[PDB]
DNA sequence: CCGCCGC
RNA sequence: GCGGCGG
């Protein structure tokens, strides 16, 4: 949801010793797959630190003890000599696209808001296969096969969907 | 798109009178108060948040729905210009 | 990814230095990187030579010009408003009548601008470019009679302006006819003036003729020759002393008038060949003996006969013949107005021979600095030709760097006469891009040059060719000229070949213009590549040859306006010069020789050569482009890498890996959906916002001044009059607004105060963003140039991204231009079988009309790519087949269905349904397997594609593919300003704008009427009254509204009122009367 | 009363009616007065002749009386000139 | 035709 | 008023 590099003020900035733009950076950060396990992680704040010659993947945020990253090898920068980056970048557990300049969230006076990818699924399919038994032939077999980031599970989503599906049949209830 | 805008037309000996007679008579509805109507009762207008469209949304609405009914007159010279507006001050307040 | 390409053409020779026109035109144009021993013949030092030898006895001649030592540099002159020139001085000796004594001295004489690596200038502060031009070659042709269907005139015509305009036409009536500027006299005349005597006159010429009774005539005024020299001038119009004053008739002699052009081939070439032969001297020049030899004279009507007379040579000359058009380089341009400096300063000069005491004058008595500096400051600053760097991304710079323009001097061509110009001419082939001219009124009249094209010694555009001899076909290109094409029988490069052997017997050649079949035995020379035909920038259009010319060039033009995005990607499908655009063009850095590399920071790049020299290569971090676009170069080199010379080691703005990208690859369905893709709209997918696909970075540049006042000087300072402190705090700096900033509309981004007060740079309405960079120029300038009264100068620069939204347009290379309409949630848009969603839908009906299949068929290509995982590079008229495009498909189908299989898994009972409207609908070959069947369909271009909303098919297959689309520098920011109220003009009384208040919409007579026709009584009152004029009446109409009231009756308005009074102002009394004729109050 | 404008009329100025639509005249010269942004008296800006300077004013005429006679250049200078045709004097020259 | 952008 | 783009 949003970032802060300690010597960067805009997100059009280049830090020394680092490769990538800070907007070639925090857009690698949208890729980054967190899981939390408990609402009470509604925020959460990593924070990483690396210096010298080393390449900052994913791996390299200290531990946050109940949640976890699934998005390891992801490179965030390469660093050359002298290369110093300090950030911390703030998560957070939302639904659908929220564009950055919706929320625009201010934890430093000088961090940079991200834009919002919610959804924990990257694609869904369903086949409509003829038969498994029965007395006539005309016969529906749905099959759908979910893909999930990792958050959460394919099983996961499916149920939550059914739900939210389940929910909204029942507000067909008071007339008026 | 307009309600009975035919019905209106038809009403009328010429295009233009329609629109001025619309006119003037959503003036005289906030002018002399906006209770100078003739069709309140039961299937006046309305609006959606609520139902306030019963007191003072959008005037011309009005005068083309009292006109689509028998209730108001249109004509050249009816009444004496000046006479008009002191009896209508005197019975609406 | 893999790139595969498609040319079975053997590309014989590379392409030429696309910037060439300008760079070795400014090199030649100022030969200044080479000593004065073997100093040039042209630009520069020729002009030189021409205005030097100075003599008035006085004596001042010319040396060795040297300049050198620049200022200060490009990047400081871009920051400072500084004009990046050269110091030029020269070495000038004065020689007296006293042969004992001579002056050697030098005076520095202003300075000139340089040009950059790119090509472009920088004159006060930023980059311009000085644009080609093209006109009838000062030469000498023949044309036919205007009305008089009879005999053809004769034409000579040398630039510059100053330079007469001559003709010769014959008439009924009598004898010759030669009007020099608007007046005609009798061609003999002359003739007898220089010594051509009857005798000898008429033999040679009329000695085939029978005319020449038009010549010998003169019995009278024939008979006396030099004493025919005054009677001519007494044919001047102006009355003066008929004391040979050679004069006027010194003018069309040997110095200014005709021209200077290089002697041999500038106007000799023109000579030499077309008519008569041998030139003397430079051109009719020679004043020299008391009489006078013109050797052009007799022979321009010795071709005037020949051509009443027989076939002695056909020369009826086409004016717009590329051959008798020339292209005036920059450096000619520049050169041109240098001369007429040294001109200007060489008329003081001269003054200053007579004006002082002797050898008491040396070089800066003669010298001033004063006329060439105005001259070229002038030309680089206010001459119609130099202008802003189009540079909304490096391809479009870099045309405007190369385009032809007709309209400029005037002598060269105007505005209202074009017609003839317009259309593409015969010649313009491989010369002139016939797709590149721009749509709307200056069509055909303004216009980029072809690939190859290159312009010659003087002018006239050149274009390689591939001489054959006998079935065997030759490397050795030549550059032709416009006219010598014309003598051979070229062919084709499609004519198939074994190497260096034709291939068919009736093989494909243009004789003149003209299509014509020819023998292998006839094929004299044959053409270099179909890329030549076009331009660089139509060069890069995918199928091209399956596309309407029409359509063509609005996708030429449409790249011109491709905006840098930060994810730069190059298309699915490319034409072959994509690299070369990037590299000639200097988005990308290239590593001069092989080494490795040492430091790879994100500013900077140091590596290390294999030679014996480390270098360290800063990057422009990000810079504001002259049309507010990003311009950074990011690194694509890791810290030791062993680089290949000539390697890509950062990527340019557009320009990722090297190859040129505008814009991304999106997935695209064809398709029609509600009405959101009606007549020209296009449906977005949220999906794109989402992966930041199309984001471009702008900037905006607000400038304010502290101007010094005679009520007191306007301070810069933090002190804000009114006394806000929550509007303050951004405004840290005293003065100043603090980087790292989020400025919105109304903030202060620089604070000021004049006399009576609050008068601070505030942020316009409209948007605002980050502060980036700020720019102070105080009191001790280092070596800016301050304006007069300028007391300091500050330059506050802001930057936000553009995520593609609603009201943004968007284009493909072919043609398809649009608006996106909607931006439709993954959720319910078109998907594949697999659950892959499309990103935009084009609509379908947008095709046929316009003609440009090309797109059809990039998206066919582009399918196979997406399964495939590869990019394609597809030849001009030379590229993919239909047939081998359907092969790659058929192996797309493997991965695409293959995968299918195995994963588990067949054919849904939606497929098999689609796949029953199919075969009914003949796409289809009815009787085979579904597997086979969706083959065949996928072949054909389409897949099948379920709805999203409904999960249910779209009965029909529906094409769909990897199409190359680009976001225009049409953001909707500069598209909406909504006014309710504010400030009106002082002086007339209309709401103008200005910093917060928006300007109104005129509304124009156009639109009155359209009203009037309405019957829109008062809906016109109001527009003329209580929204314009009545101060009364806006006013009682604003105070209503505020009471949610009805606006009151318009009284007269002030126009009725001051019209009243105008008329009182004179004798007209207007008197405005009541029912009976009486009279009625305004007030 | 107050009537619709139906007609509207030009005709010539009689200097008697100059002096009708005016109010003063003014007699003196002095555009801009430093001390005081208040105008200076009975040249041009003088509010009797014009009109209060604070919250019409630019509503009201001033004439200023010529000592010997001139003419309106319109009716002298217009290619037919309206009072050399009319009296016959040469009508140009 | 209208709208903008800049010496 | 000069120049550039868009419909």
């Amino acid at each position: 949801t949003s970032v802060y590099i300690e010597d960067v003020l805009h997100e059009f900035s280049t830090i020394p010793g680092v490769k990538e733009d800070v907007v070639e950076i925090i857009l690698n950060l949208k890729e980054l797959v967190v899981r939390f396990l408990n609402p009470s992680l509604q925020t959460v704040t990593l924070l990483l630190k690396a210096e010298g010659p080393k390449e900052v993947k994913a791996r390299d945020f200290l531990p946050v003890a109940d949640v976890e990253i699934m998005n390891p090898d992801l490179h965030i920068a390469t660093l050359e000599e002298g290369g110093r980056l300090n950030m911390e970048v703030r998560v957070d557990r939302g639904v659908g696209y929220v564009p950055a300049e919706k929320h625009g969230i201010k934890d430093r006076i000088n961090a940079i808001p991200v834009d919002a990818v919610f959804s924990p699924v990257r694609r869904v399919a369903f086949q409509v296969e003829d038969t498994r038994l029965g007395q006539r032939t005309d016969l529906d077999k749905l099959t759908l096969r979910i893909w999930t980031d990792g958050s959460v599970t394919p099983l996961e989503a499916l149920n939550q969907a059914v739900e939210i599906l389940r929910e909204h049949l029942t507000y067909f209830s008071n007339p008026q | 798109a307009e309600p009975g805008i035919d019905k209106l037309f038809g009403m009328v000996d010429s295009k233009y009178r329609l629109t001025v007679v619309v006119a003037k008579r959503a003036q005289q509805l906030l002018r002399h108060g906006f209770k100078n109507t003739v069709l309140e009762p039961e299937e006046r207008p309305k609006m959606q948040t609520l139902e306030g469209l019963f007191d003072d949304p959008n005037a011309v609405t009005w005068a083309m729905k009292e006109l689509l009914t028998g209730r108001l007159v249109f004509g050249e010279n009816l009444v004496p210009e000046d006479r008009l507006q002191k009896e209508m001050e005197r019975l609406y307040p | 990814m893999e790139i595969k390409r498609f040319g079975r053409i053997r590309e014989v020779i590379p392409l030429p230095p696309l910037t060439e026109i300008q760079v070795e035109s400014y090199r030649r144009a100022l030969q200044a990187d080479v000593p004065p021993e073997k100093r040039e013949n042209v630009g520069i030092q020729a002009a030189f030579r021409e205005t030097f030898p100075i003599e008035e006895g006085l004596v001042l001649d010319f040396l060795e010009y040297r300049l050198g030592e620049p200022p200060f540099p490009q990047d400081e002159c871009r920051e400072k408003d500084l004009t990046y020139q050269a110091p030029l001085y020269a070495r000038l000796q004065l020689i007296h009548k006293d042969t004992g004594l001579i002056k050697e001295d030098e005076v520095f004489l202003g300075h000139i601008p340089l040009m950059t690596e790119d090509g472009s200038f920088i004159i006060n502060g930023a980059d311009r470019v000085i644009v080609s031009q093209i006109h009838r070659s000062p030469g000498v042709y023949f044309t036919p009679d205007p009305a008089r269907p009879g005999r053809y005139i004769a034409s000579i015509i040398p630039l510059p302006k100053r330079g007469p305009w001559i003709d010769l036409e014959v008439e009924p009536n009598g004898v010759v006819s030669m009007k020099v500027n608007k007046r005609k006299f009798p061609l003999v005349l002359l003739l007898r003036v220089l010594g051509y005597d009857q005798e000898t006159l008429a033999r040679e010429l009329g000695a085939y003729g029978e005319l020449v009774q038009g010549l010998m005539d003169e019995s009278v005024f024939a008979m006396r020759p030099e004493e025919a020299l005054i009677r001519l001038f007494t044919l001047l119009r102006p009355g003066d002393p008929p004391k040979r004053d050679k004069a006027v008739a010194y003018v069309y002699g040997l110095i200014a008038d005709p021209r200077r052009y290089d002697l041999g081939e500038a106007g000799r070439y023109k000579a030499e060949e077309k008519l008569g032969i041998r030139l003397s001297g430079r051109t009719l020049a020679r004043f020299e003996d008391g009489e006078f030899k013109d050797e052009v004279f007799l022979p321009t009507l010795r071709y005037l006969f020949a051509l009443t007379a027989g076939v002695p040579g056909h020369e009826v000359d086409d004016i717009d013949h590329l051959g008798n058009r020339r292209i005036r380089t920059v450096g000619e341009l520049m050169t041109d107005q240098f001369r007429v400096g040294l001109a200007r300063l060489a008329r003081g000069v001269r003054e200053r021979m007579l004006m002082g005491s002797e050898d008491s004058l040396t070089p800066a008595k003669l010298v001033n600095s004063r006329p060439l500096e105005a001259a070229i400051r002038e030309f680089f600053s206010r001459s119609q030709l130099s202008q802003f760097k189009d540079e909304t991304n490096p391809l479009s710079s870099l045309r405007h760097k190369r385009r032809i323009s007709a309209l400029g001097p005037g002598g060269l061509t105007r505005e209202r006469a074009g017609f003839d110009v317009r259309d593409v001419h015969r010649t313009h082939y491989g010369r002139i891009c016939p797709v590149e001219t721009p749509e709307g009124a200056n069509i055909g009249l303004i216009t980029s040059l072809a690939a190859y094209a290159r312009v010659d010694e003087l002018g006239f555009i050149r274009t390689p060719y591939r001489r054959v001899v006998g079935g065997v076909v030759t490397d050795e290109v030549v550059y032709m000229t416009a006219t010598e094409e014309d003598r051979y029988t070229i062919a084709q490069a499609n004519t198939p070949l074994e190497g260096n052997r034709i291939a068919a017997e009736r093989v494909v050649a243009r004789r003149k213009g003209e299509p014509v079949i020819v023998s292998p035995e006839e094929v004299e020379f044959m053409d270099v590549s179909p890329k030549q035909v076009f331009s660089v920038n139509t060069n890069l259009i995918p199928f091209l040859e399956h596309d309407d010319a029409n359509r063509a060039l609005m996708g030429s033009n449409m790249q011109t306006q491709a905006v840098p995005l930060i994810r730069a990607q190059a298309p699915v499908v490319m034409t072959g010069l994509e690299e070369r655009v990037v590299r000639d063009s200097l988005a990308a850095l290239y590593a001069e020789e092989d080494g490795e590399v040492a430091k790879v920071d994100g500013n900077r790049i140091v590596v290390r050569y294999e030679d014996g020299r480390l270098v360290e290569y800063p990057l422009r971090r990000f810079y504001r482009s002259n049309q507010g676009t990003a311009l950074d170069q990011r690194p694509r080199v890791v810290v030791g890498q062993r680089v290949r010379k000539g390697d890509l080691l950062a990527d340019g703005p557009a320009s990722e890996n090297g190859f040129l990208a505008l814009g991304q690859n999106v997935l695209v369905a064809i398709m029609p959906f509600d009405g959101y893709n009606f007549e020209d709209a296009i449906v977005i997918s949220e999906e794109l916002l989402k992966r930041d696909f199309y984001t471009s970075i702008h900037i905006e540049r607000y400038e304010i001044e502290a101007r010094d006042t005679k009520l007191g000087p306007e301070r810069i300072t933090r002190d804000i009059p009114h006394l806000s402190e929550a509007a303050l705090r951004d405004l840290d700096e005293e003065g100043v607004v603090r980087i790292g900033a989020e400025v919105k509309p109304g903030d202060i981004l620089v604070g000021r105060t004049s006399f009576k007060k609050d008068t601070s740079l505030r942020v316009p309405p409209g948007e605002g963003g980050i502060v980036v960079r700020t720019v102070r120029l105080r009191r001790g300038d280092p070596g800016v140039e301050l304006k007069p009264g300028v007391r300091e100068v500050v330059r506050v620069y802001v930057a936000q991204k553009r995520k593609l939204q609603v009201g943004d347009k968007l284009a493909n290379r072919h043609g398809n231009k649009g608006v996106v309409a909607k931006i439709l949630p993954v959720e319910d848009m078109p998907h594949l079988p697999d659950g892959t969603p499309v990103d935009v839908i084009l609509n379908p009906l947008g095709v046929p009309s316009r003609m440009n299949l090309g797109q059809i068929l990039e998206t066919h290509l582009g399918l196979a790519g997406y399964f495939l995982g590869q990019r394609y590079i597809s030849p001009i008229f030379d590229g993919a087949k239909e047939p081998e495009i359907k092969e790659l498909l058929a192996q797309a189908f493997e991965v695409y269905f293959g995968k299918r299989k195995g994963e588990g898994f067949g054919v849904d009972k939606r497929e098999v349904e689609v796949l029953r409207r199919a075969e009914k609908l003949g796409l289809v070959t009815p009787g085979k397997t579904p597997e086979e069947q969706l083959k065949e369909l996928f072949l054909q271009g389409k897949v099948v594609l379920y709805d999203g909303r409904t999960g249910e098919p779209i009965e029909g297959p529906i094409v769909v593919g990897q199409m190359f689309i680009m976001k225009l520098y049409h953001m909707v920011e500069d598209k909406m300003h909504a006014r309710s109220t504010g400030p009106y003009s002082l002086i007339t009384q209309q709401p103008l704008g200005g910093k917060a208040q928006f300007g109104g919409q005129r509304f124009g007579e156009m639109e009155v009427w359209a009203l009037e026709a309405y019957g829109a009584a008062h809906t016109l009152q109001e527009m003329l009254t209580l929204k314009s004029d009545d101060i009364e009446g806006r006013n009682a109409a604003y105070e209503a509204i505020i009471k949610g009231e009805d606006v009151p009756e318009p009284s007269v308005p002030e126009s009725f009122r001051v019209l009243v009074k105008e008329l009182q102002a004179l004798a007209l009394d207007v008197q405005t009367l009541d029912e009976k004729d009486n009279p009625v109050d305004i007030f | 009363m107050k009537k619709e404008v139906r007609k509207v009329r030009i005709a010539l100025a009689s200097p008697e009616k100059i002096r009708s639509w005016s109010y003063g005249e003014v007699e003196k010269p002095e555009t801009i007065n430093y001390r005081t942004l208040k105008p200076e008296r009975d040249g041009l800006f003088d509010e009797r002749i014009f009109g209060p300077i604070k919250d019409v004013r630019r509503y009201r005429m001033g004439h200023i009386e010529l000592a010997t006679p001139a003419a309106h250049i319109w009716f002298v200078k217009d290619v037919p000139s309206k009072i050399g045709t009319l009296l016959d004097l040469s009508a140009t020259e």
